[PDB]
């Protein structure tokens, strides 16, 4: 039973090569771009930021 | 028939095709030879399928063939059936049957013989052809819908005594007396012969009740115009019922007291027939063991069957050996203490009555002694002088039916009864004609307290697998009075419903399309200081049990997580389904029939178990 | 010989990967969200309830209009809401009572479902007869279906328990491609805006990313003590978050291929079941068992609010496209929607 | 005195032509009123056999060689069956064209393939009388002419000797279930077979061979109990026909138990005429064979007057 074992085993190292061979990027470069999504789209938010009455659909209005 | 059978609903046939499926009762052999199956298979062959019909009307017209008596009819007719059935068909090449049946009929014909099972052949290959999908269209078919609500109504027998009409009295006996009564039901005919519990133990006769209603239930099936047979076995608290035959014509012992003695012609009529009944019973491995005239009544006509099975017996195990029965009549094997016997002592105790039924004494009884000793010592040692005026024919018989030696015993040497019928006596007799009942009899009959002992629940232990149907004979009682007419009642109040219910808005077609197993009517409760029983509408799914009222799809239902076991658990002395619910809450059923309560307590207890095993190997849906 | 050589170099190429995260690893999130203002307390409040599945709620997903919504249960049923109305825009029965996930279509055409069946069964809305019918039987998984989601109306990803993924042809009904990889049970899925990547989390207490495109995977996060049970993608597309047994959700960088954030507390013992991003990407909502359901700030990783209004376990969530409102399906057999 | 005689036999096996022939030879002989009657079924023949034929060459995709004959192709095709008043111009040259186009001919050779009729080459090959304005059909056409016997007719001639009531029949399987009602008080039954069947598949089923169908069919009648009692007359009719056929089609790849020289009528007659005379159960029975042409009145006056007194040597005695 060693043809099942090396065939997986091989997959798992092939697999490894694959995972390995990625351009990483600086945790604080990773941090820094996500946080600067946000602050950009803080405004557009509307579950973050709590918008007019007027404008929620699940309060101002019966009729839609 | 004033009481009116109500039948089920044919939503009923969801859970009945589960209850009998599970039995593998749905096959056509088990269903074909119900006689209600039969009728409703063969409307459906006739009036839906094509060419189903033409092999029902072959098997109808052999079965006519069958039954004809004459052999002058029987030669008229079987070509008949063949020039039909057989000829016109193999012409044109449309004749589906081997070459075997056709050549075996052939055989027979050509030669100008014509056996009443001629045709039997062709009547297993025509099962061949109806066995197929022929079968299957009819289980898909409205009219097995109608056998499961029958089948329903069958398997949901309980029998107080209000279902009887009690019109005389009839008889008294050892344990109880004996009515004659009509059911209500259907109207059918029928003698009660009604036991009081408390007499049976305090002449500890327990043994002999319980074999009566064993050897009435081997002896009952299978239609026999010459014993006394069952229909239903119940019981009340202190009442122990059997439903027989009527026989309203007294019993041949006062018979014989009152007309004297019978001519040799006369005792031939009824010899033959307790012969044929004698040999139902050894072919159904039973000796009788009481053959004497006063267990022989008579019928309305004058007709007889064979009656106290009380003192009967199973031989197709082990063979029996004490000296069982009246001792004027009993055989010297049953007298001969720890001397073993079987059907052959029968022999011996109709010769002992023939006789009697000639003379107006047992054989061995001289100047009606009434002594055991002297009249069981005669049975061994002395051989009967038979008067000179028994004719050589009757010589011949009582000869041979009174052999001490078995190995010499008419009856007993290989063919049983076959022998007897044989004999030189009953020569002059067509011995079809004696069972179907078309000799005509010698004699038509005219018209005209220590109850304070205590009865125990051991007692009443020795009573609890008494009561029985038999489905042969419910079958046949209600084919011959309310089959036909129920059926179109019941016709036209579901074709009612179809037109209502298509006109209020389109039901019945929420099950489908979908994987529920099994859905019905029930009726459910929670506990007792606050909810009440309510009917509704169930419908099992592998996880879940919706139920709905009429004008809704279900609001409500269980799924099959929260419940943790189900149990019969009797509610007024009435079996109903007890379901536990993880929050220490509970919740019971309850259904119309047993059929159904048996198969909603199958059906869930697999459901829920099923669904637990299952859920629990699956990480979103199980707890944690 | 020939299989230790090949697990030493396993070990190794291991280590390897180990090493290239610790040399990214500068700074912590938690370091550097220090200064930005607090989210403050995300008091939310039940705008509407969804009455009408008899039983558990096991999934639910919302239209691309934010509007409409399928859910699947354990009443066998699959409906559609109009959660600014309540109204039922359909009530799908379905053939196995045993669903599991359901999936409405980016089209609004289409919304798919499976469980137990083994099957996703794909369900048409806009039909010639204008009925609900089925339009397609997806078999080919060995195990539950776990999740899954359209990619298009003719396209669509799954999950299941057999431990693998398969992106399907609806018209062929045909495993395009088979994501093969995970040694457990694939709980949840998630595509990234791309339609070319997404994630799944399992029962290997792993996430990993696919490239639909070529059918590899290309990275594999690990950190979890106990089953992932939920995983979905930050707005962006370059993180996603994890709901998982081990009462923790967590947040992963792509190009930084490592654990950025933990989110849990002392207080917190029961798994979480579902997870969702509000539009922004600043709030993080994760489902639990214990009938409640916290609202976390993604960077500060602090526990901004709770909507507790399921009596029983919430199961399943979601957060509209348009990022005006948080469903929230639950075991006690009703969804809300919250504001 | 009267005797019952069922003609039985398979379709086109020549029952009908067996009684045409009794007619001329014992009974009211053809009159030139009565061969009047038949000019019309004669044209409807040919028109019936031509369109069967046109038909036939669409399907077995068989060209024509001389393409002009496929306008009178379509000419013929539409005419109606029964609305067949005469035979005239329009048609006449037509349908000759027609027959003489080599292609029609190649369909012809073919004739086991495709149900025709038996009476197409005579017809045909003689077309010239047939549309003459004061063409009288002779004794012969009228035996050659085709109408489908259907149900049980009676017809009883007599010889200066004895009653003989003929009993003619329909030979498909629908009509063979008209047959039971008169199987009473048969003195004899004359089964035909046609020779030719060898090679052909039936026309109520087109899957199942000719011969055979024959084969099956007088075991059958045979068997039958009541006629323990009756004699047994096979007629292998159709002899004429054997004696084209088997010189192209073989025997022995139809029935392959023959031993014999293929190319060969007497040959076959033999073993093709065993094949029925095993099928008795009983060889203490004996069955009358005769080989024989119904349209050959010479033959059926040498054969019928053998038949007559073996059936009146074993009735009378
Ligand atoms: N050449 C030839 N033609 C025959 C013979 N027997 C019958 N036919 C023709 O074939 C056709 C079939 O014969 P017919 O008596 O009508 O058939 P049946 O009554 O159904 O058995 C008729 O047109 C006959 O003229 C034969 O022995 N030789
Ligand atoms: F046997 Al026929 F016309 F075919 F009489
Ligand atoms: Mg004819």
């Amino acid at each position: 039973n060693n043809t099942a074992s090396i065939a997986q085993a091989r997959k798992l190292v092939e697999q490894l090569k694959m995972e390995a061979n990625i351009d990483r990027i600086k945790v604080s470069k990773a941090a820094a771009d996500l946080m600067a999504y946000c602050e950009a789209h803080a405004k557009e938010d509307p579950l973050l930021t709590p918008v007019p009455a007027s404008e929620n659909p699940f309060r101002e209005k019966k009729f839609f | 028939a004033s009481k009116k059978i109500l039948l089920p609903e044919p939503s009923i046939r969801s859970v009945m095709q589960k209850y009998l499926e599970d039995r593998g009762e749905v096959t056509f052999e088990k269903i074909f030879s119900q006689k209600l199956g039969y009728l409703l298979f063969r409307d459906f062959c006739l009036k839906h399928l094509e060419e189903a019909k033409p092999l029902v009307e072959f098997y109808e017209e052999i079965k006519k063939y069958e039954k004809l008596e004459t052999e002058e009819e029987r030669l008229v007719c079987s070509r008949e059936i063949f020039d039909t059935y057989i000829m016109k068909e193999l012409l044109a090449c449309s004749h589906p049957f081997s070459k075997s049946a056709i050549e075996h009929v052939q055989g027979h014909l050509v030669k100008k013989q014509v056996p009443p099972d001629l045709f039997q052949p062709y009547i297993e290959e025509i099962c061949q052809n109806l066995r197929g999908d022929v079968f299957q269209k009819f289980i898909e078919s409205d009219k097995f819908t109608r056998f499961c609500q029958w089948k329903n109504v069958e398997l949901n027998i309980h029998l107080t005594m209000n279902d009887f009409s009690v019109h005389r009295i009839i008889g008294r006996g050892g344990f109880g007396e004996v009515y004659g009564c009509r059911k209500a039901d259907t109207g059918k005919m029928y003698a009660m012969k009604c036991l009081d519990k408390k007499r049976i133990k305090m002449k500890q006769g327990e043994t002999l009740a319980l074999n009566e209603r064993i050897m009435l239930s081997l002896v009952s099936t299978g239609d026999c115009p010459f014993i006394v047979c069952m229909s239903y076995a119940f019981h009340t608290p202190d009442k122990l019922s059997f439903i027989l035959d009527l026989m309203n014509g007294g019993d041949l012992h006062y018979h014989l007291s009152q007309h004297g003695v019978f001519s040799e012609a006369d005792m031939r009529f009824y010899a033959a027939e307790i012969i044929l009944g004698l040999e139902h019973m050894h072919n159904r491995f039973v000796v009788y063991r009481d053959l004497k005239p006063a267990n022989i009544l008579l019928d309305e006509h004058g007709h007889v069957r064979i009656s106290d099975l009380g003192l009967a017996c199973d031989f197709s195990k082990k063979k029996p050996h004490a000296s069982v029965g009246t001792h004027g009549y009993m055989a010297p094997e049953v007298l001969q203490k720890g001397v073993a016997y079987d059907s052959s002592a029968d022999w011996f105790s109709l010769g002992c009555m023939l006789f009697k039924l000639l003379r107006g004494h047992s054989p061995f009884r001289q100047h009606k002694t009434k002594d055991k000793h002297e009249i069981d010592r005669m049975t061994l040692t002395m051989a009967v002088e038979l008067p000179d005026s028994f004719s050589p024919e009757l010589r011949s018989l009582l000869e041979g039916l009174l052999q001490r030696d078995v190995n010499r015993r008419l009856g007993c040497l290989g063919r049983g009864a076959q022998e007897v019928k044989e004999s030189p006596f009953f020569r002059s007799l067509d011995w079809q004609m004696v069972f179907l009942q078309k000799y005509p009899p010698p004699l038509i009959p005219p018209r005209g307290d220590t109850k304070g002992i205590k009865l125990l629940d051991s007692d009443q232990e020795l009573y609890r697998n008494f009561p029985l149907t038999i489905s042969e004979r419910w079958q046949q009682e209600v084919a011959e009075t309310v089959f036909d007419t129920i059926n179109a009642e019941t016709d036209r109040l579901e074709a009612r419903k179809k037109t209502k219910n298509k006109q209020l808005g389109h039901e019945e077609d929420y099950a489908l399309g979908k994987d529920c197993i099994m859905h019905g009517y029930m009726s459910k409760m929670g506990n007792p200081f606050l909810t009440q029983w309510q009917r509704r509408y169930f419908y099992l799914f592998p996880n879940r049990l919706e139920w709905r009222g009429e004008g809704e799809a279900p609001q409500s239902l269980l799924t099959m997580e929260e419940i943790q076991s189900v149990e019969e658990t009797q509610i007024k002395e009435r079996k109903c389904l007890l379901l536990k619910i993880r929050g220490g809450k509970q919740f019971v059923l309850q259904c119309d029939s047993d059929p159904e309560l048996v198969q909603w307590k199958k059906e869930l207890r697999d459901a829920y178990r099923e669904a637990q095993q299952l859920v629990q190997r699956v990480p979103k849906m199980k707890n944690k | 010989s020939e299989l230790d050589q090949l697990r030493q170099e396993a070990e190794q190429l291991k280590n390897q990967i180990r090493d290239a995260r610790k040399a990214c690893a500068d700074a912590t999130l938690s370091q550097i969200t220090n200064n930005i203002d607090p989210v403050g307390r995300i008091q939310m409040r039940t705008r509407r309830t969804l009455r009408g599945h008899l039983a558990k709620i096991y999934a639910m997903h919302w239209g691309t209009d934010s509007r409409l919504l399928v859910s699947a249960s354990q009443d066998g049923k699959l409906i559609i809401w109009d959660s600014y109305t309540t109204n039922k825009v359909h009530a799908i029965p379905l053939r196995s009572s045993w669903v599991m996930t359901c999936a409405y279509a980016p089209s609004g055409n289409y919304v798919a479902c499976g469980g137990l069946d083994n099957i996703c069964s794909i369900y048409n809305l806009k039909t010639r007869e204008g009925n609900v019918r089925v339009s397609r039987e997806l078999a080919g998984h060995t195990g539950y279906l776990s999740c899954c989601r359209f990619l298009d109306d003719n396209q669509i990803v799954t999950s299941s328990g057999d431990t693998t993924c398969a992106l399907w042809d609806i018209e062929t009904g045909q495993q395009t491609t088979t994501f093969t990889g995970h040694t457990g049970d694939v709980m949840s899925l998630s595509l990234a805006p791309d339609t070319r990547l997404f994630v799944s989390g399992a029962c290997d207490a792993s996430a990993k990313l696919w490239d639909v495109r070529e059918g590899m995977c290309r990275q594999t996060f690990t950190g979890h003590e106990s089953d992932i049970n939920a995983i979905c993608f930050f707005p962006n597309g370059n993180a996603f978050a994890t709901g998982s047994d081990d009462a923790t959700c967590r947040l992963f960088d792509l190009r930084a291929d490592q654990e950025l954030m933990t989110y849990s507390h002392d207080n917190i013992i029961c798994g979480i079941t579902s997870v969702s991003f509000s539009k922004s990407g600043r709030l993080l909502l994760a489902g639990y068992d214990d009938f409640n359901c916290n609202v976390w700030d993604a960077l500060k990783a602090d526990r901004a609010g709770v909507l507790a209004g399921h009596d029983n376990r919430v199961s399943c969530l979601g957060v509209t496209d348009d990022g005006m409102a948080v469903a929230t399906g639950s075991w006690d057999s009703f969804l809300k929607i919250w504001n | 005195r009267e005797l019952k005689l069922l003609l039985l036999g398979t379709g086109e096996s020549g029952k009908s032509t067996f009684i045409k022939q009794m007619r001329i030879i014992h009974g009211s002989g053809y009159s030139d009123e009565d061969k009047r009657g038949f000019t019309k079924l004669v044209y409807q023949n040919i028109f019936t056999a031509m369109q069967a034929m046109i038909r036939a060459m669409d399907t077995l995709k068989i060209p024509y060689k001389y393409e002009h004959n496929k306008a009178h192709a379509q000419l013929v095709r539409e005419v109606d069956v029964e609305k067949v008043s005469a035979f005239e111009n329009p048609y006449v040259d037509a349908i000759k064209s027609l027959w003489n186009d080599p292609g029609i001919q190649e369909c012809y050779d073919r004739r086991r393939e495709y149900q025709l009729s038996d009476s197409t080459k005579y017809y045909l090959n003689d077309l010239d009388r047939v549309a003459d304005p004061s063409y009288l059909p002779t004794q012969q056409d009228v035996l050659r002419v085709r109408v489908p016997t259907t149900g049980i007719i009676e017809y009883p001639f007599d010889l200066q000797s004895v009653i003989f009531r003929m009993v003619d029949v329909g030979g498909q399987r629908s009509e063979r279930r008209k047959w039971i009602h008169c199987f009473e008080n048969v003195t004899s039954i004359m089964f035909l077979v046609a020779l030719s069947e060898y090679d052909q598949v039936l026309v109520e089923s087109d899957n199942e061979n000719r011969m055979e169908e024959s084969k099956a069919l007088f075991r059958t009648i045979i068997t039958y109990p009541w006629f323990q009692n009756s004699s047994v007359i096979l007629f292998l009719n159709k002899k004429d026909l054997l004696e084209e056929k088997i010189m192209y089609s073989h025997l022995v790849d139809y029935f392959p138990e023959y031993d014999g020289p293929q190319r060969d009528a007497q040959a076959a007659r033999e073993f093709i005429l065993k094949m029925f005379v095993d099928l008795n159960p009983d060889s203490d029975k004996i069955i009358y064979s005769h080989f024989t042409c119904a349209t050959d009145t010479e033959n059926i006056r040498f054969v019928f007057a053998a038949v007559k007194d073996t059936i009146l040597q074993l009735n009378l005695k």
